[PDB]
RNA sequence: AAAAUGUUUU
RNA sequence: GUGGGACUGGUGAUUAGGACUAAGUCGUAACAAGGUAGCCGUACCGGAAGGUGCGGCUGGAUCA
RNA sequence: UCCUGACGCUGAGGAGCGAAAGCGUGGGGAGCGAACAGGCUUAGAUACCCUGGUAGUCCACGCUGUAAACGGUGGGUACU
RNA sequence: GUGCGGGAUGACGGCCUUCGGGUUGUAAACCGCUUUCGCCUGUGACGAAGCGUGAGUGACGGUAAUGGGUAAAGAAGCACCGGCUAACUACGUGCCAGCAGCCGCGGUGAUACGUAGGGUGCGAGCGUUGUCCGGAUUUAUUGGGCGUAAAGGGCUCGUAGGUGGUUGAUCGCGUCGGAAGUGUAAUCUUGGGGCUUAACCCUGAGCGUGCUUUCGAUACGGGUUGACUUGAGGAAGGUAGGG
RNA sequence: UAUCAGCUUGUUGGUGGGGUAGUGGCUUACCAAGGCUUUGACGGGUAGCCGGCCUGAGAGGGUGACCGGCCACAUUGGGAC
């Protein structure tokens, strides 16, 4: 493994988790 | 996989991506030129590639390249659109058939005339 | 001339140095007699002719006999060196060498005139050549099969194959005398 | 549907004498055109294609019909190249040429298509008529005195008739003893190369 | 656990032949003894013998002694199992397999006992294609 | 002991 | 005809991230011990890369 | 030595177990220590380093069910 | 089918050039021939062993076929020429105009753009587009893999399922071998025959990869049934450990 | 196609009657509580099926024009004569 693959997946996951943290309230008001 | 695994769940092929959905199973489709303009190609190339947003008769609107040195078609010009990709142009998957409907053959062609709709000259 | 050869592939390899890159040329040659002895040579040089000559002279000392049952392979084989798998099957006379470029060159130098060869696995010319080579080396001539099994050719091997071998030997006689 | 252009150009390109001798083929070692004297690479396709084109322009057969001949030979039992050459030789114009009633295969095609010949009693004007064994080709009685016919009657003694034909020159009658074998067709192409070509 | 004792016999023979062992041994079964017998009759092994148990005192032991020619040359070019327990292979009298272009022998269990392809074809009888020893 | 960066030629 | 559901297409102010393009701005997080070894799960924090805690990994190493 | 006499193997779905962090109720809280506050360094330092320091780390009962949960190598068997 | 043979003086003209020439090119000119198709004109069917009491009766149809006449004439285009891929140069253009299926080409010496000469592949076609299969073993039954390339479930228990050590007997479901029936014709493979050849057409056979019925075989798989202990589990004794 | 897991109440079976060329929940009355389904019922999507056709070394993959066989339909829905 070149660790680059893990870094790419790491950034994608971290960005999605940040999106979930910033949109936590709206999802529980109407949605998942 | 084991033979029992293949029996329980067999092989499945790939999806076989389609390339020209707007044609909808037709070799070429008629359309109207909703916009005629020029686009800068992607790098490493550089030019002013002539393209047109066309409303094809399938109801789909796509960008079509206009091949050959010379161009007459303009707004609301009826064209025939065939398949064909322009590699250094993202989002262009169709070309305009020269010499058919409103678009006309390239003026000074003497070689590969049929591909540009140029009638033979005496 | 005396020994028939094909240049399978040439490649421009380079070595990076402080000043820049030191390019070099590699040559695959297949040299055979056309009657059963064949070999392959790899050549390194700064120039194409030098690499080719080095490969040819290196191949001369790697000639191995191939058993031909009358201008065709004795029996089907599957060879593989590294990742280059090559399948060979005998074919009826007049079929020709239905083979890919490198394997076809190897077979044509070996003298096989009716063969069906397929290239499975990697398509690298060197590895495909080695796979064709050991596929041919896996060939097992009917007399030595009989010696292996402690029996006779008439007891082990197909009558059609033996017969075709006799008629091939007879055309051989023909050519010889005619000369 | 027939090559009418120069044949020496094709012979020079293919590197071999397609027909005749003692001619403009003194410029043989190089193909026609401005770029003729340059050194050539000659791939395997190049080689194969050259053999196929040599056969085609020798026998005056275009690509579709030559391909049809190829599948017929491939289906037939025996050596595919042998059967293909046998078919091409069994063509009627080639039969007239080999019997020697024509100076060249083009002249044979001319007379055959013009109908100066009878096949075992029936008039045939098809150059591709495949002559069968024990057949009797006859010159049309009206056209027994053609100028090309009398030239052939003057010259046939020098010409060599293959073993599978018997010719009554002055009578204009070509008896087909048997359908020819590879040893009887003159070796001037690589039918094996053609067979390999039609497999890629 | 053991699933295909015939495949175990074949792999024991292959491994011993590859390692140049003179003899190989295994628990005995009737079909194993038959295959060993036809291997000997076809000349792929020097001999075979069924031994009454005297070490484990439990069951018969089938022992194959192999043959290597001049300059230590393998008499077996390979052996392969065809009719696997997971997927069984049956061949008709017309569709009998050919091994190594006919040089090798397919071992076929027919209704008339174990018979090499050549034999079966002569008797026009098919069966279960056990092995492809060549 | 901390001590950043290096557009678009043809 | 009346009524209440099921499924589904288009569209939607506004909003979210993705891809590509200036040869834009802001830092330098990773690749060498990348200058605080990196990464995995999780947690919180921060313009942004990221920072830190807890446990784990070597796809790190020092010194043997 | 004894007993049973193929009772074996694997196992979709399913079920259980499953580091640490996290969550709920209650307890506990020395040390450590996200967050946080301050001091330094710096062009800036929402960091490294320093002084403090809350959850947590601990206990009871649940929940969560994820890890580079790695030998990055599924289980069983025979042979070399 | 658009011609065939001969024809060097290797003519002019294009194009290229090292200004020597080379090339188009036996190509042309020129000479001698032939008349398929087309055009003109004559003869002129089979299909009807039909039908009709007879007389009479062919839509196709003056059709096919065929005699005569004309003139070498009325009859060649399309794509491509950087590599894969058969076939190269000059001029124009100057990351512009444009090309491209991929690699890529064009920034002043472009065999890749445009034109021209030359060439190559095909030819009454030649290209482009669309779609399918192939190449692709790139879903691998034939015929692939999972330490690091994409791929071992976090681990175990266990249900259905898949799978089964040695051996006696028996059944004959799988399996194997005959027989009968069926698998229309056409297609397809192949042997003969007819259209001037071919395509096409007729005819004999094969194929129709199965199924049903029936008669056999019992090596293997399985069912039924009985043994054996070596796999597996248990008893008794011994025993290690941050389970 | 499981990002459709439950479906069915003349439904499953029984007895008597009716009906029909004819067997039959085809229909009817009464009795019983069945029937189908993770080996995928029910639902969604698409589609006339085949002899064949194309491709392929084969195994397969794609397809269902002409021709030939079966089915379905004839402005849409229903109905009988
Ligand atoms: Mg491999
Ligand atoms: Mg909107
Ligand atoms: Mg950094
Ligand atoms: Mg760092
Ligand atoms: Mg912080
Ligand atoms: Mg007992
Ligand atoms: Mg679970
Ligand atoms: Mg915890
Ligand atoms: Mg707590
Ligand atoms: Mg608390
Ligand atoms: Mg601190
Ligand atoms: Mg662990
Ligand atoms: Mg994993
Ligand atoms: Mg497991
Ligand atoms: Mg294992
Ligand atoms: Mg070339
Ligand atoms: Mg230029
Ligand atoms: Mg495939
Ligand atoms: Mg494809
Ligand atoms: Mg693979
Ligand atoms: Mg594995
Ligand atoms: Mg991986
Ligand atoms: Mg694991
Ligand atoms: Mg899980
Ligand atoms: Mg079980
Ligand atoms: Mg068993
Ligand atoms: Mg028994
Ligand atoms: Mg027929
Ligand atoms: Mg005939
Ligand atoms: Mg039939
Ligand atoms: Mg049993
Ligand atoms: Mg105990
Ligand atoms: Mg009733
Ligand atoms: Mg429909
Ligand atoms: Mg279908
Ligand atoms: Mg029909």
């Amino acid at each position: 493994g070149s660790v680059i693959k893990k870094r790419r997946k790491r950034m994608a996951k971290k960005k999605h988790r940040k999106l979930l943290k910033r949109t936590r309230i709206q999802r529980r008001r109407a949605g998942k | 996989p084991t033979i029992q695994q293949l029996v329980r769940k067999g092989r499945t092929d790939k999806i076989s991506k389609n390339k020209t959905p707007a044609l909808k199973g037709s070799p070429q489709r008629r359309g109207v030129c909703t916009r005629v303009y020029t686009t800068t190609p992607k790098k490493p190339n550089s030019a002013l590639r002539k393209v047109a947003r066309v409303r094809l008769s399938s109801g789909i609107e796509v960008t079509a390249y206009i091949p050959g040195v010379g161009h007459n078609l303009q707004e609301h010009s009826m064209v025939l659109v065939r398949g064909g990709r322009v590699k250094d142009l993202p989002g262009v998957r169709y070309k305009i058939v020269r010499g058919s409907l409103d678009t006309q053959g390239v003026k000074g062609r003497k070689q590969a005339r049929s591909r540009y709709g140029a009638k033979k000259e005496k | 001339n005396e020994y028939l050869e094909r240049v399978v592939a040439i490649n421009r390899v380079a070595k990076v140095v402080q000043g820049g890159r030191r390019f070099s040329f590699t040559a695959l040659v297949v040299v055979g007699d056309g009657e059963g002895s064949v070999g392959v040579g790899y050549g390194k040089a700064k120039e194409v002719p030098a690499a080719i000559a080095k490969a040819v002279e290196e191949a001369k000392k790697h000639f191995f006999k191939v058993p031909l049952v009358g201008r065709t392979i004795t029996h089907p084989v599957i060879g593989e060196k590294a990742a280059g798998v090559v399948m060979l099957r005998p074919a009826s006379p007049g079929t020709g060498v239905i083979a890919g470029g490198s394997a076809r060159a190897v077979l044509e130098c070996a003298g096989v005139h009716d063969v069906l060869a397929k290239s499975l696995g990697s398509s690298n010319a060197i590895n495909v050549v080695h796979a064709t080579v050991d596929a041919l080396q896996q060939l097992e001539e009917p007399e030595e099969v009989a010696r292996r099994r402690g029996k006779s050719v008439e007891d082990i091997a197909p009558a059609a194959m033996l017969r075709a071998r006799k008629e091939a030997d007879e055309a051989a006689a023909a050519a010889r005398m005619e000369e | 549907a027939r090559y009418t252009g120069p044949l020496t150009k094709k012979s020079r390109r293919l590197g071999t004498d397609l027909v005749g001798n003692d001619k403009s083929f003194e410029r043989r070692p190089y193909p026609p055109g401005v770029h003729g004297r340059g050194r050539t690479k000659d791939s395997e396709y190049s080689l194969q294609l050259r053999e196929k084109q040599k056969a085609r322009y020798a026998y005056g057969v275009l690509e579709k019909q030559f391909r049809r001949y190829y599948e017929e030979a491939d289906r037939a039992q025996g050596k595919t190249g042998d059967v293909l050459l046998q078919i091409l030789e069994s063509r009627l114009d080639n039969v007239v040429y080999r019997a020697g009633l024509a100076a060249t295969r083009r002249q044979a095609r001319q007379m055959v298509s013009h109908g100066h010949f009878l096949v075992n009693g029936k008039k045939v004007n098809i150059p591709s008529y495949r002559v069968s064994t024990h057949d009797i080709i006859d010159v049309r009685e009206k056209s027994k005195d053609l100028p090309p016919i009398v030239i052939a009657r003057e010259t046939f003694e020098t010409r060599d008739v293959p073993a599978w034909l018997e010719v009554r020159p002055n009578k204009g009658r070509i008896l087909v003893h048997q359908l020819p074998t590879r040893d009887q067709i003159v070796i001037d192409v690589n039918e094996q190369a053609i067979v390999e070509l039609y497999s890629k | 656990t053991m699933t295909d004792p015939i495949a175990d016999m074949l792999t024991r023979l292959r491994n011993a032949n590859q390692a140049y062992h003179d003899q190989t041994s295994m628990p005995h079964s009737k079909i194993k003894a038959g295959i060993a017998g036809i291997l000997k009759s076809e000349g792929y092994i020097a001999d075979y013998k069924v031994n009454e148990p005297k070490e484990g005192e439990v069951g018969k032991t089938l022992t194959l002694t192999l043959k290597y020619g001049e300059n230590r040359e393998r008499s077996i070019a390979g052996v392969r199992r065809i009719s696997k327990p997971g997927l069984r292979v049956y061949a008709k009298s017309t569709a009998l397999p050919k091994v190594l272009g006919g040089l090798g022998i397919a071992i076929i269990s027919t209704s008339q006992g174990l018979l090499t392809d050549k034999q079966a074809h002569e008797k026009s009888v098919g069966g279960e294609v056990l092995a492809y020893v060549w």
